[PDB]
This record gives C-alpha cells, structure tokens and sequence, in this order.
C-alpha cells in the first residue's frame, strides 16, 4: 500500500508538472486518465541528428514499485535504431532491471532516449541489423531507412 | 573549432484566452490571430497526444494555466 501510494504520489507530480510546464521536445501524459502507471509520449527527432524532426510515438509503463524499479518503453512508431528492437521495445542502460537510479522521473527518461538517438549504445544492441548498417554505412541506407520513418512519421502526425 | 550555442531572444511563449468549450479548430485560429500561422500549418500536442481539431480542451482535460505544444510543418 505504502508503494503503490509513493509511486502514485511522484507519477502524479511529474504529470501535473509537465501539464503546466512541459519541456522542449517531447510531450507526455497518461493513456487513461484513471491510470497513472500507462504513460504515452511524442517524442521530436532531436536536430542534427538523422532522426531530425519525426514525430515518434511511444509508451511508458511503470510498475507498481517505481521508483525502485523501472518502466519499459516501447515505440510505437516505426523506428530503425540499434537499440530498439524490431517490436518497438527500448533497450537503453538507464531502463535495466548510465544506470537505473530512484531519482530518475519521465524527464530524466526522455533526456536519455533523445541522446539515445543522437549516440546510440555499442554494446548489446537491440537490432543488430540497424546496428551493423550504422556502424558501416551510416550515411548510406541507414540514413535512408531512418529517412523513411521520419517521413511515415511526420504523415500520421498531419494526418 | 569551438562549440557555440544560440537561442532567440523573442519569447516564444503564446497565451490564450480560451474556454474549456472550444475546439481544437477554434484554438489553432486563435494561435493563428496572434502569430499568423495558417491552421494546417499546426498541430497542438499535449499529454502526449496529436490534439484532433473536432475535440475540445474538455475533452483532453485542458485546465486553466496548461500549456499545449506547438508542432509545426518543416519547410
């Protein structure tokens, strides 16, 4: 009970503080208002990176145990990253379990996957495909296939 | 070779004198008043969400004092 009040009591503050005072380049909110623990997020390419300007959809599940725990995260978009999986899960350092910390809120997260796509992590990549076109042919089809998701991204946001 | 940084110096901060009534058509030609943005130009995200022009701030539960995000079409 005391869990699930601290988590629900810090989850809650972070919502009401980006309603009021969002931060540039992502957007974050509750699913259904009645569940504070189903996030979805917009998240902006960041610039001069090859993602610049899509519009990525993505959630953001916490656990009843948070902060001791992490959430997970998914794109929902369609993405060509290392360290995304084919299926849209997000494998990043800061998500295990540079690393997982009590502190660590919805901003922090966002920080860390916009860096994320402007560095992506070298070992144990999530999509080795992505992983072995950017380390060999970055400017090639890597920046090609990210061209794409970052247009398919930009149609369904002007939809 | 240096690194250097540069913002504008304009507040780019809009506000709105709205009702929890309007649409998000209605809040796009109000943005347009001030800036003189063209509504398709626009989209309004907030909560994590494409605002879609039919709903209104109610029915994304739009307080008083909220702020939206602005996207807009690259040229």
């Amino acid at each position: 009970s005391m869990t699930e009040l601290q988590s629900a009591l810090l989850l809650r503050r972070q919502l009401a503080e980006l309603n009021k005072n969002p931060v540039e380049g992502f957007s974050a909110g509750l699913i259904d208002d009645n569940d504070l623990y189903r996030w979805e997020v917009l998240i902006i390419g960041p610039p001069d990176t090859l993602y610049e300007g899509g519009v990525f959809k993505a959630h953001l599940t916490f656990p009843k145990d948070y902060p001791l725990r992490p959430p997970k995260m998914k794109f929902i978009t369609e993405i060509w990253h290392p360290n995304v999986d084919k299926n849209g899960d997000v494998c990043i350092s800061i998500l295990h379990e540079e690393r997982w910390l009590p502190i660590h809120t919805v901003e922090t997260i966002m920080i860390s996957v916009i860096s994320m796509l402007a560095d992506p992590n070298g070992d144990s990549p999530a999509n080795v495909d992505a992983a072995k076109e950017w380390r060999e042919d970055r400017n090639g089809e890597f920046k090609r296939k990210v061209a794409r998701c970052v247009r398919k991204s930009q149609e369904t946001a002007f939809e | 070779k240096m690194q250097i940084f540069v913002k504008p110096i304009r507040v780019k901060t809009i506000t709105l004198e709205v009702e929890p009534s309007d649409t998000i058509e209605n809040v796009k030609a109000k943005i347009q008043d001030k800036e003189g943005i063209p509504p398709d130009q626009q989209r309004l995200i907030f909560s994590g969400k494409l605002l879609e022009d039919g709903r209104t701030l109610s029915d994304y539960n739009i307080q008083k004092e909220y702020t939206l995000h602005l996207l807009l079409r690259r040229h």
